[PDB]
């Protein structure tokens, strides 16, 4: 599975970002750490489209998808 | 975060684009300016002056992505940032207005205090 992990988040962005991928998709096993989010991700979207929204708050690298 | 941010309140419905300048007020902002259309935007726009179009998704002659791609395809526009304005927080919409170049999205009606969290955000992405 490829698992997203975005890295990197601000107060509130956490609940936020957590409020907005789950816009886009649904995350499981969310690790609400101080600063991160972590989930587990579906596949629902081109790799290149996800990238393209989350962009709306985030960046390409801030994305990685890994197993 | 300029209270005098000039937003292309692009909407064909006066009312809205009415209570958006009350909340905008409540809130703080009051500079506001309205356009009936895509064409009449890309008129108006080709024009300049435009920081923020706050676009509603749907108009006639030439809709928010069009006014967008073209946007996009034209040497000189290419970069402007859209708030699409949108009824409804839907995917594609979001992902289109991603693929074809958008900079961001809102739900209306919005409390001050909402519209007041958006706009945040774009302003942060953006460096505004």
């Amino acid at each position: 599975p490829r698992r997203i992990i975005l890295s990197r988040l601000k107060a509130g962005e956490v609940d936020l970002l957590e409020e907005e991928l789950g816009h886009l998709t649904t995350l499981t096993d969310v690790v609400k750490g101080a600063d991160s989010l972590s989930a587990i991700l579906p596949g629902d979207i081109a790799e290149d489209d996800i990238t393209a929204v989350l962009c709306f708050v985030i960046e390409a690298d801030q994305i990685t998808f890994e197993t | 975060a300029d209270k005098e941010l000039k937003f292309l309140v692009v909407d064909d419905f006066s009312t809205m684009r009415r209570i958006v300048r009350n909340l905008l007020k409540e809130l703080g902002f009051n500079n506001v300016e309205e356009a009936e259309d895509g064409v009449d935007a890309l008129n108006k726009l080709q024009a300049g002056g435009y920081g923020f179009v706050i676009s509603d998704w749907n108009m006639p002659n030439m809709d928010g992505l069009e006014l967008l791609k073209t946007i996009r395809a034209d040497g000189a526009m290419s970069a402007l940032p859209v708030l699409m304005v949108t009824a409804e927080a839907k995917k594609e919409n979001i992902i289109a207005a991603a693929q074809a170049g958008a900079s961001g999205y809102v739900v209306k009606p919005f409390t001050a205090a909402t519209l007041e969290e958006k706009l945040n955000k774009i302003f942060e992405k953006l460096g505004m």
